[PDB]
């Protein structure tokens, strides 16, 4: 006989869960119990400790109650399970902090977290090949985990994003970052934030021309909910779990996985401790059960095969890609594990673009930094040629007087100036001409208070993106 | 004879009689740093580099600087323009002055074509003959 | 409004005597009582007693001392702090050095500092002595990636070479012996690696070249009676074992608790009296709206100094610029005192380095020649 | 001037105007073979070495 338990306050799913586990025991390859979700977290911890003292629970099952309690519900039971290194599983754990092995290592997520949702987004990028991607994610631990996962995946793909936008939850005037990122050449924006944060950022974007042509945002499941859907511009892409918020299917899959795990455990030739009270020391068999659970897996469940990762999270899980057509999340794609399937080719972009807009946004304000080289760049503080033709001495600011640091506009005219004006006449590109304060080309120099060698001067500024391109008598070198 | 060429012993053997200098943080400086068998020249640069090309030209013109290693075209034009100076050593490192843009910049290709257009149009040497190589001292 | 939590019953009476000597009996912020939690076995009754005390007198500062330095209890403290918004202190615990990411309203504020500071102290000692780290021994414990990133950053910044990153899981000992490793920077938990320590002792890793250095999460952390392991010495020394720990390695546990209580009282004073306010915090162990808010009093702790220790604590409740002690497990199977680190300054033994540091010199591995020299023409110039 | 010294360009740059030679199978020949940046001098040796010092 194996004593197992689950946590759920529906008061009706307990009977179906018991029937499912009994059927799994009869077929696959033992008494079960259920715990109601206590309102108070301390009360829930006391109840779970009492249950563990009374019953030597091998693994607990936890899901978010229908009443929205955010992340308060699963913390006490997760801490109790991790105290004795008891490998337990959750159902609706969409947060990546539980996936972390720091404190909640004893938690197995039957569903991929929100951070993993960013991964398919890169595949979403591969759907349309729009490398001009920017990130607008709230400065949250789960948000930071999603951002770093996306950064690692793009580094593997060698496709650097345009930038990243961090907004503290609950803060207003988020239009500052929106305007600071609007001028960039990116046309597709990746966002992931809480429901209130999502609604705030959608309202801010709609406030100042951020939903027009060349504007599109893809967000996770948590963002597409509540009144944010009403405030969401039409055509905004979203991702949802393939199983949705279906508790019965998750319960059946978890029952099958637990049956497989206990069938594998029964083969072990070498028990839970003496409850929450008395036996302070953890059970030596707890780590062994966790290891065999990592080794074991679930195949051909109610929602298909559920193959947990090294952290105990289902891999290649399907998802539904929805588009906000006619103010409804119409079915437009299926992310089958890893493969995109455009079930309905009726995607209308938020800017009213029936076609797929290019991820690149046209830019003409070409910023050119220069270095004062008299044969190439004649600079005079603020005339005609020998033949009387006018000299194109354009206005060029940036020199801080004597390198007390007075940036003054001067007249620039020379070889590089002639070349750049000829270009601007050729392909019709506007230009903003400026100089560099350091007055050096630059090199890889391990400067003070630095770890490695960093490019300096004009090349350093160009690498940093200060100027669009360098127009100077520069020697071609592979460095 | 100060320097008869690239093989001149003074170029090979550093000494305090001459002051070899280049502009600080320059491609020529990095090339000399990576140039084998001439780490002595790199030390001479480190101990005697000029902060700018203009100051080096002024020092050479009035004999503070005995020698200034610099690109052929610009140094030759400066010597012709200001006179009172000479250039030694042939084009021992042939190179080109082009354009530099961000990685995978779509416009750069066009610029490259435009470069050829200039070579077709002569605009580079047009501006040269306009204001470079005729008002010699 | 002071509560003391402990797991060692024999330290009961002293807690009622040594405690008040550096407490509100002599400390101003008390102005107009000290509580002792006798429970040191299970957190259920402990949390019940804490809630009872909070309902009774609304204790401001509560400190828990761990006899066995068990890290599994720290999540319970974090949960309680998130539930009641009560500032807490955790001393004599292994998890004190572990900077667990707490909840937004949590005020765990552990006594121990970040293990990265101990790592940088070890790296400073190396830069004094050894400019190349041979093997970084690491298990699958949490924070291993952070440890790897920190050692990589430190080595790249100071230009320190690498030889091996021994991310371990007999056979393991044989695989470790397969790499030419001399300096062993080990970051492993005591319980899991204790068989690994025994195997390394039995695998011949006690050679002259093979030098092992321990960390805070190992048996080095925690002072007083000693670290039992397999108390004065713990695991066998692989002929030159090194370690680092907090300044409480030789300081009294009761005196450290009293100092922490005084620091908490001074911070409470610098908050309330300077703000002219009254104590209005989470005064219940139930569910309410006020449980959704919290803050860290580290913003009122930089104005505190005592026993030559800074107190400008960080947001994560760890001390910035702490005082640490580096120790050696000599052949006498006892922990010596290599020296102390404070304010990026090292007070150590004679820092001479001629294959020095570990007394088992690498002379056998790398030949050392007594190069006799005389001062003469600039071909040999002394300065 | 044929050769003003070790840095003479004629020593650096081989040509048919001069015939640089050394005794075949000699220590100087092997040193020039192992001498870097002067493989041209080694080729000049190979194509113009003297069989003996007396004949040279």
């Amino acid at each position: 006989i194996v004593n197992i338990g689950a946590v759920l306050s529906t008061r009706k799913h307990e009977q179906m869960f018991r029937e499912a586990v009994n059927q799994a025991n009869k077929r696959h390859g033992l008494n079960a119990t259920s715990v109601t979700h206590k309102p108070n977290a301390i009360q829930m911890a006391l109840s779970v400790c009492e249950d563990l003292i009374s019953s030597q629970v091998y693994a607990i099952l936890v899901s978010h109650p229908p009443t929205p309690n955010d992340h308060f519900t699963p913390t006490p039971v997760s801490y109790t399970a991790g105290f004795y290194r008891i490998p337990v599983l959750g159902l609706t754990t969409r947060m990546s902090i539980y996936s972390d092995k720091s404190i909640h290592l004893s938690f197995l997520r039957t569903v991929p977290p929100y951070s993993h949702q960013s991964s398919v987004w890169f595949e979403m990028m591969r759907v349309y090949s729009w490398n001009h991607i920017i990130l607008l994610v709230s400065d949250d631990h789960e948000g930071r985990a999603a951002q770093k996962r996306l950064e690692t995946l793009l580094e593997e793909r060698e496709s650097k994003a345009e930038k990243v936008l961090q907004f503290d939850p609950g803060t207003k005037n988020v239009t500052a970052l929106l305007m600071e990122a609007k001028e960039l050449e990116a046309r597709v924006i990746i966002l992931s934030a809480s429901e209130d944060d999502a609604a705030t950022v959608y309202r801010a974007a709609a406030m100042l021309n951020m939903t027009g042509s060349g504007y599109v945002w893809l967000v996770g499941e948590r963002e597409i909910s509540g009144n944010a859907l009403r405030y969401a511009p039409d055509g905004i892409l979203g991702l949802q779990l393939i199983n949705g918020k279906n508790e019965s299917a998750h319960i059946s899959d978890a029952v099958g996985v637990v049956a497989q795990a206990v069938h594998e455990l029964l083969e072990k030739e070498n028990d839970p401790p003496r409850g929450c009270v008395g036996n302070t020391n953890i059970w030596k068999t707890g780590p062994l059960f966790k290891r065999v659970l990592m080794s074991s897996k679930y195949a051909d469940g109610v929602t298909g095969r559920v193959e947990f990762n090294e952290d105990g999270d289902r891999k290649f899980a399907n998802y539904s890609i929805m588009n906000l057509q006619n103010r409804k999340l119409v079915q437009v794609g299926i992310y089958n594990g890893t493969h995109v399937i455009p079930n309905d080719r009726k995607i209308i972009w938020p800017g009213g673009e029936t076609e797929k807009p290019r991820g690149y946004q046209m830019s003409t304000r070409l910023k050119i930094v220069t270095i004062h080289q008299e044969p190439f760049v004649y600079v005079k503080p603020t005339e005609f040629t020998v033949n009387g033709d006018p000299v194109k001495k354009v206005i060029c600011t940036g020199p801080n007087d004597t390198s007390p640091r007075h940036t003054v506009p001067q007249c620039c005219y020379g070889f590089c100036i002639d070349l750049l004006i000829k270009l601007a006449r050729t392909m019709n590109f506007t230009y903003e001409v400026h100089l560099v304060a350091d007055g050096k080309f630059g090199t890889q120099e391990r400067v003070n208070n630095s770890n490695k060698k960093e490019w300096n001067g004009m090349m350093g500024e160009l690498l940093s993106g200060q100027a669009d391109m360098i127009v100077a008598p520069l020697t071609i070198n592979n460095e | 004879e100060r320097i008869t060429g690239i093989n001149d012993p003074r170029l090979r053997n550093p000494s305090d009689k001459f002051i070899y200098a280049t502009v600080k943080q320059s491609s020529v400086d990095i090339y000399f740093r990576r140039q084998v068998c001439l780490s002595t020249m790199y030390r001479h640069m480190e101990k005697h580099n000029y902060e700018s090309a203009a100051e080096a030209i002024q020092a050479v013109r009035d004999n503070k600087l005995h020698a200034f290693i610099w690109d052929s075209a610009v140094l030759e034009f400066e010597a012709s323009q200001k006179c009172d100076l000479v250039t030694t050593g042939e084009l021992f490192f042939r190179s080109g002055f082009g354009i530099g843009m961000r990685k995978d910049s779509p416009w750069k290709q066009n610029v490259s074509l435009s470069i050829l257009k200039s070579h077709e149009n002569g605009f580079m040497e047009d501006l040269d003959k306009t204001w470079v190589r005729y008002q010699e001292c | 409004n002071v509560a003391l939590v402990f797991s060692g019953p024999a330290y009961a009476a002293e807690a009622a005597r040594l405690g008040p000597a550096v407490a509100a009996a002599v400390r101003s912020p008390g102005l107009d009582p000290v509580a002792l939690v006798l429970n040191g076995s299970d957190p259920r009754s402990l949390v019940l007693q804490l809630c009872d005390l909070l309902s009774g007198l609304r204790v401001h500062g509560v400190v828990f001392e761990d006899d066995s330095r068990a890290p599994a209890v720290a999540p319970i403290l974090d949960f309680l702090s998130a539930q009641t918004s009560l500032p807490i202190v955790a001393v004599h615990g292994g998890a004190a050095l572990v900077l667990t990411p707490k909840e937004k309203g949590s005020t765990f504020l552990q006594l121990g500092s970040s293990t990265e500071q101990q790592l940088q102290v070890i790296f400073e000692v190396l830069e004094e002595y050894d400019w190349t780290s041979f093997v970084a021994v690491t298990t699958r414990a949490p924070g291993h990636r952070a440890f790897l990133s920190y050692i990589e950053v430190l080595t790249d910044g100071s230009l320190v070479g690498w030889e091996h990153r021994g991310a371990l899981t007999a056979v393991l000992s044989a695989q470790l012996r397969s790499v030419s490793a001399q300096i062993r920077l080990l970051f492993c938990a005591r319980e899991e690696a204790e068989p690994v320590f025994r195997a390394a002792e039995e695998a011949g890793l006690t050679g002259s070249g093979y030098v092992w250095f321990m960390v805070g999460p190992q048996l080095a952390g925690g002072g007083g009676s000693g670290a039992p392991g397999e108390l004065p010495g713990g695991a066998p020394l692989p002929a030159g074992l090194f370690a680092v720990r907090s300044a409480g390695w030789r300081d009294d546990l009761a005196r450290r608790v009293a100092a922490g209580v005084a620091v908490v009282a001074r911070g409470a004073q610098a908050l309330l009296r300077d703000y002219g306010f009254l104590p209005e915090l989470g005064h219940d162990c139930r569910a309410q709206n006020r449980t959704h808010r919290g803050e860290s009093l580290h913003r009122y702790f930089m104005n505190i100094t005592w026993d030559n220790r800074d107190y400008s604590f960080n947001e994560d409740g760890f001390l910035v610029n702490p005082s640490l002690v580096v120790i050696s497990l000599t052949r006498d199977r006892t922990w010596e005192v290599v020296g102390s680190w404070e304010q990026q300054t090292l007070r150590l033994k004679y820092p001479l380095w001629s294959r020095y540091g570990r007394f088992l010199q690498p002379v056998d591995d790398t030949q050392h020649l007594t190069v006799a020299t005389l001062e003469e023409r600039p071909f040999v110039i002394v300065e």
